[PDB]
């Protein structure tokens, strides 16, 4: 289906560049807010506009609500479908680092990639997306 | 001038066994 991982490409005065990455899942395109800042995005003579968004959470969904609801168990490795600018997609298996915040316990990917890689999905062993790279994951069973 | 944003498919959503190996 249209389900998959997509480069968010942009073109303007700065030529063509990769603004970020997002995921189409259950007819909703998910990415990070700072990537698009709520701008419209084309999908082949078909424009998508924000349905839901949070600046503070830095998350945004086009065409419907945020669909991902699974969390990291805080034990097992995860895989990031890394979509770097100017390189083919790759799966990278890694162990997130647990970090405590006033809002709750959080996991983050220790890997470092260029700017436009943000939004690359993080999967658990079941293939469920538990967060986007550059935004992290939540803890829970 | 023109500013546009669009989507370009890069991968399927999937776990890969080889990535573990
Ligand atoms: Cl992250």
């Amino acid at each position: 289906t249209t389900t998959g991982v997509y480069r968010i490409m942009a073109r303007g005065i700065l030529g063509t560049y990769q603004a970020g990455v997002g995921v189409m899942y259950e007819n909703v395109f998910h990415t990070l807010w700072h990537t698009t800042r709520g701008a419209a995005i084309m999908s082949g003579e078909g424009k998508l506009t924000p349905y839901w968004g949070s600046v503070k959470e830095d998350r945004i969904a086009y065409g419907g609500p945020w669909r991902f609801d699974r969390k990291w168990n805080g034990t097992d490795d995860v895989q990031v479908i890394v979509v770097e600018p100017g390189k083919a997609a790759v799966n990278i298996q890694t162990k997130p680092g647990v970090f405590k915040t006033p809002l709750g316990e959080v996991g983050a990917v220790s890997l470092d990639y260029p700017r436009g890689t943000s939004g690359s999905p993080i999967l658990d062993s079941n293939g469920d997306i538990i967060g986007l790279y550059g935004n992290g994951v939540e803890l829970g069973d | 001038s023109e500013f546009d944003m669009w989507l370009e498919r890069a991968a399927d959503i999937t776990w890969e066994m080889d990535a573990a190996i």
